[PDB]
């Protein structure tokens, strides 16, 4: 038993992280195949970050300027050109660690591991949520973008985010491998602000069967209610509609624990409109959106 | 403020 | 910028796990060199787990008896033995992907990721802290025995945990690699209980330091105390007395912030007792306190 | 309850 912010395990991908270096700008590539892929502002300058012509700076590039390191051992980039906000690098020496991988865009509301990187190695794991409003609230310093978030099921990678960029409230903002950005950001160093986010209420709910599976009970109560007016006090606190759909895909976590998902909304409506009065749901004094019902099927057992 | 590239 | 419970990359220890049966109990060991590290309780069966005598049940097997798969391949026993409360199984085939590794004992307050596995294949990667009463907060089922904690320092991985047994109350146990539990537990099905935990206060202040550097400031106030005045606080809430030697090691810290250790510490005395007023820090209503100062100056840069 | 050998 217990339940944590769990990552998958990263070996899989450390294996493809490598150092892209154009002039004095470093940052992280994925290296997959013979194609390292990074962030196209690798090629701006320190000056050229207010509104970068990235078609420009490229031209103005070729494959020497590219200096890319797997550990020590330097790849020669025998081909360079631009896929929307990253960079596709093609080397001689295809890369031997290549994992069975697929290029997915996930939606808001689902989780994804990061593993964060500097200078081209690996040093640390967490597990994030795409947010309502696209942003991610990670743990990114100089150096980390072409970090990538990814899920793995089977022996597949599924790579679904690479890091970019900070946003001045302190989240951060990626794009999905092809490089099309999540949300409505630009990599350029201008004022830019995520709209107003939301809790995702399906996840919330999902934790809170996490919860029960965990012996944790003191929120449940004998009440029901109706989907139409769970939904009425949910948008009253800034959460997002719980649909039919939902409801089925909390199916099994409602047949494992014997509580029905609108029983389940009835202990949520309660939390939100008296709060938990200082006692605490899985070590935690505030409701959890961050986990999928997946992440606790995949962590609680029956 | 403004974003970062990182 | 931002804050999250960060584990080390995995890789160099999921190439060590390996699936160790003995009849119907099944459960993970570590593969280093030509020895498998597992817990002892493998030999055990269902009915002999209540006060097993582990000397007999292990003089009535035989390097036959125990069933190393590594992947899909066999590994061949040509050895075993005890030590204390593991078994080292030695094999014919040295692990080619073995780390660079120390076996070390860590201290209540130290923190160390958890790679955990089922039937040696590694499924989830966390952080946790070894608890001041010698138990962990994990997340562990059936099966997830053997599973390793560790931490990584340049290259080498320091093994500091081995995972046994779950504790009645949902916190679990285990053993340092030589096979010694932390803690006064017993790998026995008996009625245990871990004695009253306290909260681990270097690291609340420590984790209160990386909050002001990721901009969080309003539970800052004009206030000092003294480490006498403070102490008298943290015994009321359950909290471990403050050390002169704590005070140098979060140093660093109070240099970067600009804020004084005993300063930091009146913010914290105002926060036990008024508690958050509705708000909080690096999204927790709760004092954390799984974060060392050293994991914080890992994660936040200068 | 008991401990669980896991």
């Amino acid at each position: 038993s217990g339940f944590r912010k769990m990552a998958f395990p990263s070996g899989k991908v450390e294996g493809c992280m490598v150092q892209v270096t154009c002039g004095t700008t470093t940052l992280n590539g994925l290296w997959l195949d013979d194609v390292v892929y990074c962030p196209r502002h690798v090629i701006c300058t320190s000056e050229d970050m207010l509104n970068p012509n990235y078609e420009d700076l490229l031209i103005r590039k070729s494959n020497h300027n590219f200096l890319v390191q797997a550990g020590n051992v330097q790849l020669r980039v025998i081909g360079h050109s631009m896929q929307n906000c990253v960079l596709k690098l093609k080397v001689d020496t295809a890369n031997p660690k290549t994992p069975k991988y697929k290029f997915v865009r996930i939606q808001p509301g689902q989780t994804f591991s990061v593993l964060a990187c500097y200078n081209g190695s690996p040093s640390g794991v967490y597990q994030c949520a795409m947010r309502p409003n696209f942003t991610i609230k990670g743990s990114f310093l100089n150096g980390s973008a072409g970090s990538v978030g990814f899920n793995i099921d089977y022996d597949c990678v599924s790579f679904c985010y690479m890091h970019h960029m900070e946003l001045p409230t302190g989240v951060h903002a990626g794009t999905d491998l092809e490089g099309n950005f999540y949300g409505p950001f630009v990599d350029r160093q201008t004022a830019q602000a995520a709209g107003t986010d939301t809790t995702i209420t399906v996840n919330v709910l999902a934790w809170l069967y996490a919860a029960v599976i965990n012996g944790d009970r003191w929120f449940l109560n004998r009440f029901t209610t109706t989907l139409n007016d769970f939904n009425l006090v949910a948008m009253k606190y800034n959460y997002e509609p719980l649909t039919q759909d939902h409801v089925d895909i909390l199916g099994p976590l409602s047949a494992q624990t014997g509580i029905a998902v609108l029983d389940m909304c009835a202990s949520l409506k309660e939390l939100l409109q008296n709060g938990m009065n200082g006692r605490t749901i899985l070590g935690s004094a505030l409701l959890e959106d961050e986990f999928t019902p997946f992440d606790v099927v995949r962590q609680c057992s029956g | 403020n403004r974003a970062t590239l990182q």
